[PDB]
């Protein structure tokens, strides 16, 4: 055994269910679920039920931390604050950059530049921890200086969990957990502890994110959410990835319907065959499956996941699936 | 030489005050004994009775400066347990390390003076540390403008508007993990030591904070209006009934 | 081996 | 240069227009 | 020489008071550091050089330090404390154990080196006085000598070095100027401390040049002190050091995971060539397995197959298909560390919620019947008595956190205090580091709790005041 | 359901009920006999799965080898051990090597 | 009177928690300190 094989096969025969695709659940969890300080909890409604309650935690937050898409960018920001002209600025934060358009993104840096809030497209491969020193060079150089240095400034983040709040919020809250955990003789000995009961979600109200800054996150839990989407805005969440692909209500063949059809919506053909090992340009969605299951033993159904599977990673290029305003657009 | 400083233990029996005056201040210079465990004046009675002289002294004293040797290195516990106990009468309390020129090592003695300090738990832990050598007299003007300001962070006030704007963006940015009851307002009502009114916003008397937060509370005081070296009370004040409810 | 009295 | 890098631009024919059934949601729709 | 009389009068005295097995570290936070924090030295080197057999040798007792033939004798840091006044660090030999059959054999293995790497690279400033490299006599260079020396120079660590089995030469002293000339080309450094020396416990007379060896720790163990009167025996048992704060103690585990320690069996393959065996050995698979071709690149992904990263101590990156899950286990079991309180706080919370509500029955369903008779009440009593008091299980319990510092992390109570509470001195403005010179630790300690983990018995779940099922 | 959420059971000597609990001890003797002898034969069967094979024996298996071979005393010592050419003593027989 | 901690406790509530008996402190036993 001079190479550890038999761990691969192991992880490899494991492979009957996919994390992505549900075949008996009509219901996806990721459309409802958000975790709070108290655990995971279900939020049914729709944003603009809680329009209001945003507007107070962003009146009383200093500056605001949008976590959205570069992909599906107003279809994953909150409609409240675009309807709602608050006064605290607010640094978004687009991710999978790289997978979306470059001049979409270009756009709308412009426009969000010129609006007066900033705007960060990152990559797929940026880390909370870079995030993080975004929002340290926000705060230190856009927050005006406070009066009380014991008070620190205080950041509403607002994201769906699956973008990257989650983690973010996740991450922040175990490293402050563990930082104190963890005994340190330097420190004082304050005969007062904090319980962590176990086997529970754990989930947190908010984070503290530096020491000399002084940045604080408090987190929205039911707030962005798409909850009972249309057709059109379940489509573009389960090509993104956002939405589990349902086998029941929301097939694998409708949303490769749809990548399909908003690919050969231009003369883009050519190209998807090319990007797909395909011998030539395919004429129906059909014959499209067809030839990625030729290119053999594999299903339609194979084929349909591979071209889902392609269009997330981005191995058809880069596409902005949300429609710009004309406000964007000037 | 004043008073009878010799080499032997237990020399000093009675506290000797002496008035004084400095850069303008009249004060009052009050030379007391040592303290000791009661693990060695229980079988002492003499020295007991010596050690109630000297810790009547520090209930009625205005600043009190602990004296230790450094040439021992940190501070003992014994030490600390004074600097607590001046906490909590009151007074504001300073540590002052005599014999530093017989010191070797001044470098790690001041280090683990210093590790001993930021270890303790209370608003001990704010108190500053200041060498001395009383047989070369190393900088006993800045034990004295110590001393002095030590005294005036302890008559020191602060605006009722202030500390209300102070709990007001404090709430957010702190973590509480207790259930706990709103605080209201938060007013400084007497002085040396500052004394200051948590006014809750609850009708029952079981609803006092916890430990954890009180401590917190303080830390935020102490650092943010320099009462440091300085104990800090706190009273809870329960939203009281109407007599005429109505 | 040490059981307490149950009941 | 990379089939895979090169941005696609998404006419607005593919958009469903305002107002339509399937950009509306179904709660909507049902209450009207 | 004046201090060369002082320091030998030194190690005769305090090596003449006799010796201990002291702790056994396994985990980096169950250190010496506290009542037990004295100058340390420590002797790394491949498997099989005689590393712990020069340590039975300086302590005199050859059942002491354990010798054998077989590799692997030694898995975890033997701390051995010599006169009450230094500690002799025993690594594990880094590189292939041969002949070593003990279960677990990768996760033990990867345990073994994630301790030594680290514990060398946190307190290299402190207490660790000294490292020696034990090379064998006629042995030449191989890739596992050239992955030490390359942490070393990363981290920056002065390191002697240690020729033993030196009855292979035989007195050839023309062997061993080629020997050493083989390693300074290897090293390229002239001025590099190297001592030749051979060590048999179990005959006196077979010894060369092994007085010499505790004088020269002794050395190193002393430099630090300052006056004569710290020289003398009283101040080098007053000698004690600081423990490692949280952030240091932190880059370190950060940089060096227990995932980066998985050497190949053999020790001519560097881990370049092993990674990249591993790499062209998957490649295959996936292009021969007929299951493989049945998942999707993105699956793949998911399943660490194609493909933060995780760099060894060379540099090179070691994919996630190689680590085997005996090693995740390992990790998330260690005590005190950030994986186990990930496990135990949640590692992702929104993640680990749809994972445990999809492999259960529901997430509000209850009391449900698949698409017989019950458990008797009678039988659950009895099954919970066999459970409880036969079977020993026992739930879990909660973790505590310091409370003043969870609220707010920029008070005092978090400590990180910027300010100088010593005022009066010019000295302290300059000392500083996580890891500073304490003198009487021995003593006096910290006050009130002053051992590390792992060090008292009876602790925790392990009380013997109410029995085990009480907890 | 009536035993437990109607029925009004009387205490035994509630004087010494921090003793017996509350219960007849005879009672509480003859649970603990059978609790105790069912927590036994559990626990036999845990040590012998511990041990391996068998509690006393381990996994020394009754069908392989011999329990106890040692019957009364056993010499250790094996006869020529050394396999030295010759074993007769520093002289016997023919004299080895020239004198002086 | 009594000076130990468990005194509050019954033997019922001894035993049930796992609790020797405290009457019976047996010292004849070292305290296992780290040497
Ligand atoms: N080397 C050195 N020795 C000092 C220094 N100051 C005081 N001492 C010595 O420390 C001893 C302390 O004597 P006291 O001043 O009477 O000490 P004390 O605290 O008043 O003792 P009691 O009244 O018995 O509690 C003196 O006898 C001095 O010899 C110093 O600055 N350097
Ligand atoms: N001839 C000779 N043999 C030695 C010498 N030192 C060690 N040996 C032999 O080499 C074997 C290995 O010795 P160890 O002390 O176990 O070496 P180690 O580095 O501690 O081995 P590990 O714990 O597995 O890393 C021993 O059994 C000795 O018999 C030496 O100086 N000369
Ligand atoms: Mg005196
Ligand atoms: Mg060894
Ligand atoms: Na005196």
């Amino acid at each position: 055994d001079p190479v550890f094989m038999r761990n691969v096969k192991r992880v490899l025969a494991s492979y009957k269910e996919s994390m992505d695709h549900s075949s008996r659940k009509g219901m996806s969890r990721e459309a409802f679920v958000d975790i709070n300080e108290k655990g995971a909890a279900w939020y049914l409604g729709h944003m603009q039920l809680a329009s209001r309650t945003l507007a107070e935690k962003v009146k009383d937050a200093d500056f605001v931390l949008e976590i959205r898409d570069a992909r599906l960018p107003f279809t994953t920001g909150n409609p409240n604050l675009q309807k709602i002209i608050i006064d605290r600025p607010r640094l978004i934060v687009f991710n999978k950059a790289e997978m979306s358009n470059e001049d979409c993104n270009r756009v709308i840096q412009q426009y969000y530049e010129r609006t007066g809030n900033f705007a960060l497209f990152t990559s797929a491969k940026r880390s909370w921890r870079d995030t993080v020193e975004a929002v340290q060079r926000f705060v230190t150089h856009i927050l005006p200086a406070q009066r009380f240095k014991t008070t620190a400034n205080v950041g509403l983040v607002v994201g769906m969990p699956n973008v990257g709040k989650s983690t973010l919020i996740n991450s922040l809250r175990l490293a402050h957990e563990y930082q104190f955990h963890r005994e340190d003789f330097r420190r004082p000995r304050t005969p007062e502890a904090v319980s962590i009961a176990p086997g529970t979600t754990r989930g947190v109200k908010l984070v503290p994110v530096c020491k000399d800054p002084n940045i604080v996150l408090y987190d929205s839990p039911g707030l962005t959410l798409p909850g009972c989407f249309a057709k059109e805005a379940g489509l573009k969440l389960a090509a993104c990835g956002i939405i589990p692909t349902n086998d029941i209500t929301l097939p694998r063949s409708l949303v490769a319907r749809y990548i399909y059809d908003v690919l050969s919506a231009a003369g883009v053909g050519e190209h998807m065959a090319e990007c797909l090992h395909l011998p030539r340009a395919p004429i129906s969605f059909d014959d499209c499956i067809s030839m990625i299951c030729e290119r053999g033993n594999l299903d339609p159904s194979r084929a349909q996941k591979f071209l889902i599977h392609d269009f997330q990673l981005g191995n058809l290029g880069r596409i902005t699936l949300d429609k710009l305003p004309n406000k964007v657009r000037q | 030489e004043r008073n009878r400083a010799v080499d032997e233990k237990n020399s000093t029996r009675d506290p000797v005050e002496l008035p004084c005056s400095y850069k303008g201040r009249k004060l009052k210079l009050i030379d007391t004994a040592g303290l000791a465990r009661h693990r060695y004046r229980a079988d002492r009675d003499f020295i007991g009775r010596i050690h109630g002289l000297s810790v009547n002294e520090i209930r009625f004293a205005h600043v009190v400066i602990v004296v230790f040797d450094a040439t021992e290195g940190h501070p003992n516990k014994y030490d600390m347990a004074v600097l607590h106990s001046v906490a909590a009468e009151g007074r504001p309390f300073l540590l002052c390390a005599n014999k530093w020129d017989a010191v070797l090592d001044q470098s790690a003695t001041a280090e683990a003076i210093d590790f001993k300090i930021k270890r303790q738990v209370r608003e001990v832990k704010y108190s500053n540390a200041v060498v001395v050598s009383a047989h070369t007299g190393l900088n006993l003007t800045l034990l004295m403008d110590q001393a002095l300001e030590l005294y005036d962070k302890w008559n020191k006030r602060v605006r009722r508007a202030e500390l209300t704007r102070l709990w007001r963006k404090m709430e957010k940015s702190v973590i509480i993990p207790y259930h706990v009851a709103r605080i209201g307002r938060i007013t400084q009502v007497n002085t040396r030591p500052p004394t200051f009114l948590l006014q809750l916003q609850t009708k029952n008397d079981s609803n006092t904070l916890p430990k954890a937060l009180q401590e917190m509370m303080k830390n935020t005081l102490v650092e943010e209006f320099d009462f440091r070296g300085v104990p800090i009370r706190l009273i809870q004040e329960v939203k009281d009934s109407n007599p005429d409810y109505i | 081996i040490i059981v307490p009295q149950q009941l | 240069k990379d089939p895979a890098s090169r941005n696609i631009v998404v006419p607005d024919a593919v958009h469903a227009k305002v107002g339509s059934p399937d950009t509306l949601p179904a709660e909507i729709l049902q209450k009207r | 020489s004046p201090q060369d009389e002082l320091v030998a009068k030194l190690s005769d005295e305090v090596f003449s008071r006799g010796n201990m097995h002291l702790k056994n570290v396994d985990v980096v936070s169950a250190l010496p550091e506290g009542l037990h924090s004295f100058p340390e030295v420590c002797f790394i080197g491949k498997p099989n050089v005689g590393k712990s057999s020069i340590i039975s040798c300086l302590l005199r007792n050859p059942r002491l330090g354990r010798a054998g033939r077989v590799r692997g004798t030694t898995r975890l840091l033997q701390f051995f404390n010599v006169g009450d006044a230094l500690l002799l660090v025993d690594t594990p030999g880094y590189g292939g154990w041969k002949g070593r059959h003990l279960p677990q054999s990768v996760a033990e293995r990867a345990s073994a080196f994630a301790i030594l790497f680290r514990y060398l690279a946190l307190r290299s400033k402190g207490p660790l006085k000294r490292v020696y490299w034990v090379m064998e006599a006629t042995k030449p260079v191989q890739p596992r000598d050239e992955e030490i020396f390359v942490f070393l120079r990363n981290e920056q660590i002065p390191f002697s070095i240690i020729i033993s089995k030196l009855d292979y030469f035989g007195g050839d002293g023309a062997a061993l100027r080629r020997q050493v000339e083989s390693i300074y080309n290897f090293l390229g450094t002239e001025d590099v401390p190297v001592l030749g020396v051979r060590a048999d416990s179990s005959r006196p007379e077979r010894c060369i040049n092994m007085t010499a060896l505790q004088h020269d720790i002794t050395h190193y163990c002393t430099t630090d002190l300052v006056r004569v009167e710290d020289l003398s025996y009283s101040g080098l048992k007053e000698l004690s050091y600081a423990p490692p704060t949280f952030d240091e103690v932190r880059a370190v585990e950060e940089r060096y995971p227990v995932e980066s320690f998985i050497v190949p069996q053999d020790d001519n393959l560097s881990l370049q060539h092993f990674v990249s065996l591993h790499q062209e050995a998957k490649s295959r698979h996936l292009a021969a397995s007929p299951m493989a071709m049945r998942l999707s690149t993105k699956e793949k992904l998911g399943a660490n197959l194609i493909g933060e990263t995780i760099r060894t101590i060379n540099g090179v990156c070691i994919p996630k298909s190689m680590v085997p899950p005996s090693v995740v286990q390992l990790a998330a079991g260690q005590a005190g560390s950030f994986a186990a309180f990930a496990q135990h706080s949640g590692a992702n919370a929104y993640e680990e919620f749809l994972t445990g509500d999809a492999t259960g029955s529901g997430t509000f369903l209850e009391a449900t019947g698949s698409e017989p008779r019950e458990k008797s009440m009678r039988r659950c009593a009895l099954d919970k008595v066999l459970k409880r008091y036969v079977a020993c299980g026992r739930k879990q319990r909660s973790l505590h956190m310091q409370a003043e510092g969870y609220m707010c992390p920029w008070l005092a109570g978090a400590g990180q205090q910027a300010r100088s509470a010593v005022f009066g001195v010019t000295r302290s403005r300059a000392h500083a580091g996580g890891m500073e010179v304490l003198k009487g630790l021995k003593r006096t300690g910290f006050g009130g709790q002053s051992y590390s983990a792992r060090t008292m018995k009876n602790r925790g779940r392990s009380t013997k005041k109410t029995g085990f099922w009480a907890a | 359901y009536l035993r437990h959420n109607a029925t009004w059971r009387p205490l035994f000597h509630p004087q010494t009920t921090g003793v017996h609990g509350g219960v007849p001890p005879r009672q509480q003797q003859r649970v603990m006999d059978a609790i105790t002898w069912k927590a036994v034969c559990f626990r036999r069967g845990l040590l012998a799965r511990r041990k391996g094979g068998r509690a006393k024996f381990g996994t020394r298996a009754a069908e392989s080898g011999v329990w106890n071979d040692v019957g009364g005393i056993t010499s250790r010592v094996v006869a020529n051990m050394e396999q030295n050419p010759h074993p007769g003593g520093d002289d016997f027989g023919p004299p080895r090597g020239p004198p002086k | 009177p009594h000076i130990h901690k468990y005194r509050e406790l019954n033997r019922w509530q001894r035993q049930a928690q796992g609790i020797s008996k405290w009457d019976q402190s047996h010292s004849h036993r070292p305290l296992p300190y780290v040497e």
